[PDB]
């Protein structure tokens, strides 16, 4: 949804990254309502790329407009117009807040209003000419969906934001307990939920589809997608939530998506928080999760992975598929099938074979040895090289799916591909030490600890704590509004009854008259600028009611005395509990280890590759060369220059000496010097290695 | 001085809860004696749980079954709810069976001589006209939080699909301490401990049981000197 | 409200919204529209005032 | 003395038992200590992978080796205990 | 078997200093994360939010042996630039050591005099007593108690009186502190002796910082882990929370508001009266605003509690600031346009109440402006960086003692009120780690210090005793070696603590040194671009003429340009100067305005703002432009709180400073 | 010529050192890291590099 | 069921009365529980004796300065507070210290009654000045932990009695620590080390088997409401 509604200021005929200074990546005053001052990337594209706000709308010409409600003597009118930021300049646009009466005239004299270059000011109620729509004017989707948004600074929010777009679907959704409203309109406008399109009656429902009757006497039939990887590998199936002999209207949804939960977007989880530090392991930034959370499956996801292999047609033969795969053992070849593929259940792990691969080889000269060897146990060399389809290094899963087109049988491959297989492997993965969690107030950090049940602070009831974050990240960063939040989220867990006794309490005054009593595990509301107040909290939060002992666990302050795990004995001060919507984010260690000690290296210049997927080495830059020199380490850096990079001889030489183990040689001559020795040449350049004596050295050792 | 030993009491809150009351003690020391029952009942306390289950037209988890609402994820996340009492070492085998439109729940699966289900009305999955169900569950013993075996350590065959298993039978344990015992001095302990079961087992049995393991580890602790 | 089958989620809210949040989906349909040339947007072109929408 | 048992540390642990300031002391500079220490190493290395049917000439460990103690450790703990001289170039 | 006693470097880009890569001895986990010490965060500047490091494996013996001594973590705890450590306690660590060490009046268990029929209530005889009277709710680690102590050294007072020989273990002496202040000198080494202080940051690094200078490392590196251990247990029993009801505001910020609005608002009427410019209103009500800001942050800090679990973290030293807590409990104050100019209307609320949609605009136009400006400011430290590092490459330690008298002027004290010679403030950085190139002499010629002793604290507090201010050290600026530097020249190594070793590369730590604390250099000309413009030898951009001679000032006025005219003291030719930009000012000369009829000197400055480095080398000669350099960067870079020691900006000037032009071949 | 052609400016540098054929000496930290030698500093320097180690005569008797 | 390996105990001797017990391995999550119930209850479950009050002669109203001594009150009472004594008998028992002319009274002037006994006979108490007297009255009694010092049970029948805090229990000082070890293939199993330091008219040994001994009764008094519940075995 949010891809949808960007904003870029790169491309074609656009600003480059490089050549755009400290000018246009600025809030311009007349982006109020057309372009979010919050929701932007934090890295080298800050301010190139944006998001429309929510009521934005596109003139014909191009130009982004926006609604304002005309008022005349300061009576506000029922009449929006759409304006442009040269109309907007003309005119006076008061705040969406300012009081009015019943009929819309100011009750106050001094209204806040917007001048022509941005100019915040305070003029009289005649002045104003038009008005705001609602307070939320200025902010995009995302930054709608953050509670007690004004509570946070703009990097925080920021932040949020974009961490709020990475959430991974959890194999069971579960909407917030404190919302902000946005949460219908977006999952429903996103797409990915099903909505009955006429009323009518259900019919049959089922896993995968659904029929629905109507009064016209139409069968409407939706199929459901089950189980469908993403463009990101996560795991987006539908699920219904209507039954037989239900009557549904059009525009209600029928099936809820992958961060879905009764049409509401659900991102996350609720969770009990304690903010207290813990003996450092949630030291600078870090998180201790409770054991509940991996028994019970909170934060779980499915991970869908695809590998795809085609067999072509080469110049010296024709390529394959086949369990013949010349030089194997006999217990690979078990879960495939007659044609070479893996069955579709079967689980697999690191190298083991998906596809059953083979190409021809042609007329090469084998080793005496291996003549004899061969001739030893008869194995016969065949003409062939395995080139099977194995799983990557550091997978694993279970196999869900085998899609196979085939030329023979009128499939639209490209030109000279005969035979194409795709399997897809499916992996559940529950949360662990590293994984990346963050909540909707700029609040992130990575699992440093996961504690048994038993360790973790437990309320004067039993109850353990499910997260605990330290207290020092809060205050210096100026997002406070997620204690707001957590404060919030106990009343929503709590249920609450406002004594109405001896008339409507003082700080009570202004709240509507369904929010003076709730029930247990009831939801609630906060708009983005217009929401509860701190006064209504803290009266909340005294007025909550009792657990099922008829006893209060959290004062009117927010705070619980908790017990020891470890030791028993109560903490000296009470401690602030409560519940916090938490999300977990798409940056998981199982993604980012890699190591390597010997692999593929590059053709010109011969050092190893690099990235995770191409089993490359780390860059040993020329930062990491200054720090070492500064060091005085000559020989580890001689070493890691010379023989671990580009010594061709060297490399071998070493790996025989580690294996068989003697010293580690001296390194050699370093293959990128020689390189850059023939380039320097081929521009008539007549570069020369002199010996002490004045003679020149040939570089055509071999 | 003090020649009066402590006692132990109990009382009944409910089917499933308990309460015991032990005094006189020491003062500063029921903090420490109900944290340690507490960490035994929460940790130490064995049980029976499924451990595999397999599904008569499913080869994964990751699949549906055809007339049935919920599809295999989700009613594996139903059958992890369940609450079972085997009194056999080894392992035994459950069969669920139904036909037709329905709701099947935890009271159709007909358990052998020897194995009880203690919640028969917990919903598993629910049936259309063209919708039938037959899965057999294993069910094993043990103790704590073990996660779900591979088929390739069991040599198991491709139809299987290894569950999650919880065997702790202990929902809840608290503990509070009054420091209102008197015999000369006014400053002596009373520890009074709550718990709650998966009604598998009595929370006197629990109890016991962790009373049980105590007892072993800190007369090792005596006897090895 | 608005949506049919749609969760109860009281709401602090304290002011009246003139204006529901439009469709947000419109900055690509309607473009894409618009180049296609559906029906749709000739009438919407219309009835906004025009001369001959192309 | 206070002042005079200064040096009055617990055991040291893993890669830091022979203190650094004691072996600094041996040495001449850090950089001494290093090349000492390699050199060493790489003489007992090549005392361990000698033929033995050939020609014995590189002295073994001075001090008693553990289990699967490396050649390096042994090089510090001799250089520790005094049992080796180093001349700079 | 394989991994045992076989370190792995460490690294995590980008690498700004050495401490960038460090070597460890690695321990098999079951996670897929690397698991990083806690106290070498600050070295890598590394946080636990999603951050990653790669890790390198030697594989020869020098490879090996250079990993274990000279890039071991445990032996790289002080700053190569500085000296200050950084594997000491911070944040969390911190609060801990505060929480033990405080005092509190009227605790539980306090001492209590002797009464006329009571005797003195709250003494121990032994730390242990005391510990089974704290676990029993009898006591608190916060209360005032007198305690035998007999294996903790008195606080070299206390043993100058009581034992006349010196105190050995056992010897037992009674202490009036709290148990927490026991914990912590148990904490230290034996001969260490008590302390009796509140533990703030500052007074954590001093201890850490003598414990370096006067105890093995190896000590200090088990000192370092035993009181990371003690702050971590201590802080989470520190009940220090964020709550709601923790955030306190002032009672009295409405009274402050509302007078300052009315002057506001009588400042606005005069405006619309005519009596007033633009600039003139906004000028008045950006000093009405500042003045509302200030009143209303001293109200919070007085109003606030001394263990209110927001203060507490603040004033503890383990992180914030004064202003963050106005800006959470108080007011947010004036913001920026996008252009960097204050607005007139300030923001009246804070982040607890809740910003107004416009207040949260202007909010975002100045968040964004510094967001932006950050990226900017880091690559531009990093091309400096790159430029410095391949500058000076040549400079290494290639001998002892080169044997030089010349050396270098620096200054002590200036003048004391009436003779006690105020120390100067800037004598860590100028005067530490060098050696003297001549004997101190002061009136009364008497050797104080001789030639070629390591100047220290004790050296400068005893030349300031005997009344010298001025002292002649060695530079690497002065120094006659053939091939790069000496190390008596160059002096202390600032991360070993000695002379510095024969064979270091010391101009990569020194450029590594300049060019670290380059992406909190905030400009404010400036700043980074003032350093890279200085490191340049460019002219600057608001040039400043300097006198060429002595002698009368002649003014000439005009429009648009000045004129000033040289007039020599002795006679000569007068010199004439050119056109000066309006918008600058003339130099003050003492109490100011150097109109006419004064006697500049042969380099007086006459405007203000910066003169280029060519013309002090032209005219007054190479020791001055050096002073010149080296005033000017440190300077800039004092304006942000950075310690860096005057050797690393000698390093760089003499570097620039290599060659001559030749006119008579 | 060739820390100069590394650092900025490589085609001028070449040009310059190509006309008035410049002879590199090869004594320097960047000029050693690019051809693979020990830089000149730290453990590199000729001091350090050729200490003779041998054990004392008392652990040789000894041992 | 039965546990994998079965723990270990083994003693460290550091110091005439000192030790460090380890324990391991033990099962993931049971060393902080161990630990903390054996330091509780080794330091408050072992009997023991110790000195009530004490009364000095020539000293009635104010408590600073005893003639004829050149130690204080509070000195007197420091080093009488460190005075190891075991007894026979529960109720209160007098003790009498007298001491005549100048010379340092070492602990083992005082007269022991029946059944009562010191263990350090060469415990400093004070130093008289020339010419001096010393006549102090000690009572001892019985018990259990650490009580702080109980006010004076009359209104004022007597008036020269000095309550002291009572030193019980005969361990001083105990400290627990959590380590983690490895088996085969599992580094998550505890081991626990605990460090006691006690007096000398006990060993850490004979405290730690009375410590076991009490928690074994408490948890067996758990135990005995089903004693054939399924537990977990420990073995041998
Ligand atoms: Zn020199």
């Amino acid at each position: 949804l949010t891809h949808k509604r960007r904003l870029s200021a790169l491309g074609p005929g656009g600003l480059s990254r490089e050549r755009a200074g400290l000018e246009v990546r600025d809030v311009h005053p007349s982006h109020y309502g057309r372009m979010c001052p919050i929701e932007t990337p934090e890295g080298p594209n800050i301010g190139l790329i944006g998001s429309l706000s929510v009521y934005a709308r596109v003139n014909p010409f191009g130009f982004i407009e926006t609604p304002y409600r005309k008022v005349e003597n300061g009576v506000v009118t029922d009449q929006i117009d759409y304006l442009t930021a040269d109309e907007e300049d003309r005119h006076v646009v008061a705040q969406a807040n300012s009081p009015t009466d019943e009929n819309g005239r100011f009750t106050e004299d001094r209204v806040m209003v917007r001048k022509k270059g941005g100019e915040v000011e305070f003029v009289s109620a005649d002045q104003v000419d038009y008005m705001d729509v609602s307070p939320r004017q200025m902010v995009s989707v995302a930054t709608a969906m953050i509670p007690f948004l004004e509570h946070d600074d703009a990097n925080r929010a920021l932040m949020g934001a974009n961490m709020q777009r990475q959430a991974v679907p959890l194999v069971r959704s579960e909407a917030p307990l404190v919302g902000t409203g946005m949460e219908l309109r977006a999952a429903i406008d996103a797409g990915d939920v099903v909505v009955a399109d006429k009323t009518g009656v259900i019919e049959e429902v089922s896993a995968d589809y659904i029929t629905v009757m109507a009064d016209d006497g139409t069968r409407q039939s939706y199929r459901l997608r089950k189980f469908a990887r993403s463009n990101h590998g996560t795991c987006a199936n539908q699920r219904p939530i209507v039954d037989a002999g239900q009557r549904v209207e059009a525009g209600q949804v029928i099936a809820d998506g992958p961060c879905t939960q009764n049409g509401e977007m659900a991102l996350g989880k609720n969770l009990l928080v304690a903010i207290m530090p813990w003996e450092g392991h949630n030291y600078e930034d870090a998180i201790i999760l409770s054991n509940r959370l991996v028994e019970e499956d909170v934060l779980t996801s499915i991970h869908i992975e695809e590998h795809e292999i085609d067999a072509r047609d080469t110049k010296l033969g024709a390529e394959e598929i086949t369990r013949d795969i010349p030089n194997v053992s006999d217990e690979v070849l078990a879960d495939l099938d007659e044609r070479g593929i893996v069955r579709i259940g079967a689980e697999v792990r690191d190298g083991d074979i998906l596809v059953g691969k083979v190409t021809p080889k042609g007329e090469t000269e084998l080793t005496p040895e291996e003549r004899l060897l061969r001739a030893i146990f008869g194995e016969k060399a065949r003409e062939v090289r395995d080139t099977s389809l194995k799983v990557p290094h550091g997978e694993s899963g279970k196999v869900i799916g085998i899609r196979v087109f085939s030329r023979e049988d009128d499939d639209e491959l490209p030109a000279g591909v005969n035979e194409l297989v795709r399997v897809y492997v499916a992996q559940k993965r529950k949360i662990s030490d590293g994984d990346k969690l963050a909540g909707r107030h700029g609040n992130k950090g990575v699992i440093g600890k996961i504690l048994p049940v038993e360790d973790m602070p437990f309320l004067p009831d039993g109850t353990p704590v499910d997260i605990i974050l330290n207290t020092h990240g809060v205050p210096r960063r100026m997002n406070i509004g997620q204690i707001l939040e957590t404060h919030l989220g106990w009343v929503a867990k709590a249920g609450w009854n406002i004594d109405v006794a001896a008339g409507v309490p003082d700080w009570a005054s202004k709240l509507p008259e369904e929010l003076y009593s709730a029930p247990a595990d009831s939801t609630v509301a906060t708009p983005v600028f217009d929401g509860a107040q701190e006064g209504e909290l803290a009266g909340l939060l005294g007025s909550t009611l009792p657990n099922r002992d008829g006893e209060v666990m959290v004062d009117a302050d927010g705070k619980s005395t908790l017990f020891d795990g470890r030791s028993g004995e109560p903490f000296p001060y009470p401690v602030t509990v409560g519940y916090m919507y938490i999300l977990k984010l798409h940056h998981l260690v199982d993604d980012k280890i890699h190591a390597r000690s010997t692999g593929p290296y590059s053709m010109i210049t011969q050092q190893p590759l690099g990235g995770k997927a191409q089993f490359g080495g780390q860059r040993f830059g020329e930062m990491e060369c200054w720090a070492m020199q500064a060091y005085g380490a000559a020989y580890t850096l001689q070493e890691l220059l010379t023989i671990k990079s580009d010594d061709t001889v060297g490399r071998v030489k070493v790996y025989e000496a580690i294996v068989k183990g003697e010293n580690i040689p001296e390194p050699g001559i370093p293959e990128s010097f020689k390189v850059l020795l023939k380039e320097l040449q081929s521009l008539c350049l007549n570069v020369e290695v002199l010996s002490s004596d004045g003679a020149a050295i040939e570089m055509r050792d071999g | 001085l003090i020649s009066q030993r402590p006692t132990l009491s109990e009382e009944t809150v409910a089917e499933n809860r308990s309460r015991f009351v032990i005094e006189p003690l020491e003062p500063g020391f029921g903090y420490t004696l109900g944290n340690s029952l507490r960490r035994t009942l929460l940790s130490s306390i064995p049980g029976a749980a499924v451990t595999s289950i397999r599904i008569d037209g499913v080869l994964h988890e990751f699949t549906t079954v055809p007339g049935v609402k919920e599809d295999v994820t989700d009613i594996i996340l139903n059958l992890k709810g369940l609450v079972v009492s085997s009194d056999d070492d080894e392992p035994v085998t459950m069969y669920l069976r139904k036909q037709g439109p329905g709701v099947v729940t935890a009271g159709d699966i007909v358990p052998p001589a020897g194995v009880t289900v203690h919640n028969p009305d917990m919903h598993i999955a629910t049936l259309n006209d063209k919708g039938k169900l037959e899965v057999e569950l294993v069910v094993e013993r043990g103790r704590g939080y073990v996660p779900a075996v591979q088929n390739k350590a069991s040599g198991a065959e491709i139809g299987r699909i290894p569950v999650d298993s919880i065997y702790s039978p202990v929902l809840k344990v608290t503990y509070k301490v009054e420091a209102t015992r008197v015999e000369q001095r006014t400053d002596f302990d009373k520890l009074i401990i709550d718990v709650e079961t998966k009604n598998s087992i009595s929370p006197r049995d629990a109890l016991a049981s962790a009373g049980g393991t105590l007892v072993e580890l800190f007369g090792l602790a005596r006897e090895l000197n | 409200n608005s949506v049919p089958g749609a969760p109860n989620r009281v709401s602090f809210a304290k002011l009246r919204e003139p204006l529901e949040v439009p469709g947000l989906l419109d900055v690509q349909t309607d473009s894409f529209e618009w180049l296609v040339g559906s029906d749709r947007w000739r009438q919407a072109a219309i009835d906004r005032g025009e001369e001959n929408p192309v | 003395i206070d002042s005079s048992a200064a040096s009055a540390y617990d055991t040291p642990l893993g890669i830091t038992n022979p203190p650094i300031d004691e072996l600094l002391s041996r040495a001449s500079s850090k950089y001494a200590l290093v090349i000492y220490a390699a050199k060493r190493a790489r003489q007992i290395n090549d005392y361990y992978n000698q033929l033995g049917d050939g020609i014995l000439e590189y002295v073994g460990p001075l001090v008693e080796p553990g289990l699967q103690e490396k050649p390096l450790s042994i090089a510090l703990r001799e250089i520790h205990g005094d049992l080796l001289e180093h001349t700079e170039g | 078997e394989v991994i045992a006693e076989h370190p792995v470097l460490l690294n995590r880009a980008p690498t700004l200093h050495r401490l960038g890569i460090q070597a460890f001895e690695p321990q098999l986990v079951e996670g897929k994360a690397i698991q990083l010490h806690p106290l070498v965060c600050e070295a890598f500047n590394a946080d636990f939010d999603g951050d990653q490091m790669a890790v390198h494996l030697p594989l020869s013996a020098e490879a090996q042996a250079e990993a274990r001594i000279l890039m071991l973590s445990s032996n790289n705890i002080l700053s190569p630039a500085s000296g200050k450590p950084l594997a000491m306690p911070r944040l969390d660590m911190v609060t801990g050591l505060y929480y033990l060490t405080t005092l509190v009046e009227g605790a539980t268990g306090e001492y209590q005099a002797a009464t006329k029929d009571a005797p003195e209530q709250g003494v121990y005889s032994s730390p242990a007593e005391a510990i089974m009277a704290m676990d029993r709710g009898a006591l608190s680690v916060r209360a005032k108690i007198k305690v035998r102590l007999t294996e903790l050294r008195p606080p070299t007072d206390l043993e100058a009186q009581l034992f006349e020989n010196g105190w050995k273990p056992g010897d037992a002496w009674t202490a009036e502190t709290t148990l927490g202040r026991v914990m912590f000198n148990e904490l230290l080494p034996k001969s260490y002796p008590f302390v009796n202080e509140q533990m703030h940051k500052k007074v954590q690094a001093r201890i850490i910082n003598d414990l370096a200078e006067r105890f093995p490392m190896i000590v200090v590196a088990q000192t370092v882990d035993k009181l990371k251990d003690a702050g971590f247990y201590w802080a989470t029993r520190s009940g220090v929370t964020v709550s709601m009801a923790d955030v306190l505001v002032p009672p009295q910020k409405q009274e402050i508001l509302e007078r300052h609005e009315a002057e506001a608002d009588a400042i606005e009427r005069k405006y619309q009266r005519g009596a007033l410019n633009h600039t003139e209103r906004n000028e008045s009500l950006v000093k009405i605003w500042q003045d509302a800001t200030e009143e209303v942050g001293k109200a919070l800090e007085e109003f606030y509690p001394a263990d209110n679990p927001i203060i507490t973290i603040v004033k503890s030293g383990a992180t914030g600031n004064l202003t963050q807590t106005r800006t959470l409990a108080g007011m947010k104050g004036l913001v920026t346009n996008p252009k960097g100019e204050f607005i007139p209307r300030p923001i009246k609320s804070s982040f607890r109440e809740g910003l107004t949609v416009l207040e949260y605009f202007i909010n975002t136009h100045g968040a964004r402006k510094g967001l932006a400006d950050t990226a900017l400011r880091t690559a531009d430290s990093g091309y400096l960086t790159r430029r410095l590092v391949d500058v000076s490459q040549d400079v290494i330690v290639r001998e002892h003692d080169c044997e030089t008298e010349r050396g270098i002027n620096v200054t002590l004290a200036e003048r004391g009120p009436d003779g006690t010679l105020i120390r100067d403030a800037h004598v860590e950085t100028s005067a530490f780690a060098r050696t003297l190139a001549t004997d101190a002499v002061d009136a009364n010629g008497n050797v104080i210090i001789e030639r070629g002793h390591d100047l220290g604290d004790p050296a400068i507090d005893a030349l300031l005793a005997a009344g010298i201010t001025t002292v002649k050290v060695r530079s690497v600026l002065t120094c006659t070696s053939a091939t790069g530097v000496c190390a008596m020249c160059y002096g202390r190594s600032m991360a070993t603590g000695k002379l510095v070793d024969i064979g270091e590369a010391v101009g990569i730590v020194a450029a590594q040194s300049i060019g670290e604390p380059g992406t909190q250099l905030t400009m404010r000309v400036g700043g980074l671009p003032r350093v890279q413009e200085l490191f340049e030898a460019r002219v600057p951009r608001n040039k400043a003429p300097i006198a060429d001679v002595a002698g009368r000032v002649r003014l000439e006025e005009s429009d648009k340009f000045f004129k000033i005219t040289i007039v020599p003291d002795d006679g000569g030719e007068e010199v004439v100067y050119d056109k000066l930009s309006k918008r600058q000012r003339l130099r003050v000369i003492t109490h100011g305005v150097l109109s006419d009829g004064d006697h500049v000197e042969v380099g007086d400055q006459l405007m203000e703002g910066a003169a280029d480095p060519h013309e002090v080398l032209r005219v007054q000669g190479p020791r001055e432009v050096q002073i010149h350099l080296v005033k000017e960067v440190q300077e800039v870079y004092r304006a942000q709180g950075v310690s860096i020691h005057d050797k690393h900006i000698e390093v760089i000037v003499r570097q620039m400073l290599r060659r001559v032009t030749i006119i008579d071949s | 010529w060739l820390s100069a052609a590394s650092f900025q400016e490589t085609t001028r540098v070449l040009t310059d050192a190509a006309i008035n054929c410049r002879s590199d000496k090869l004594n320097g930290l960047k000029e050693n890291v690019i051809i693979g030698k020990l830089i000149p500093a730290g453990t590199g320097i000729s001091r350090y590099r050729n200490i003779q180690v041998q054990p004392t005569e008392e652990a040789r008797a000894a041992a």
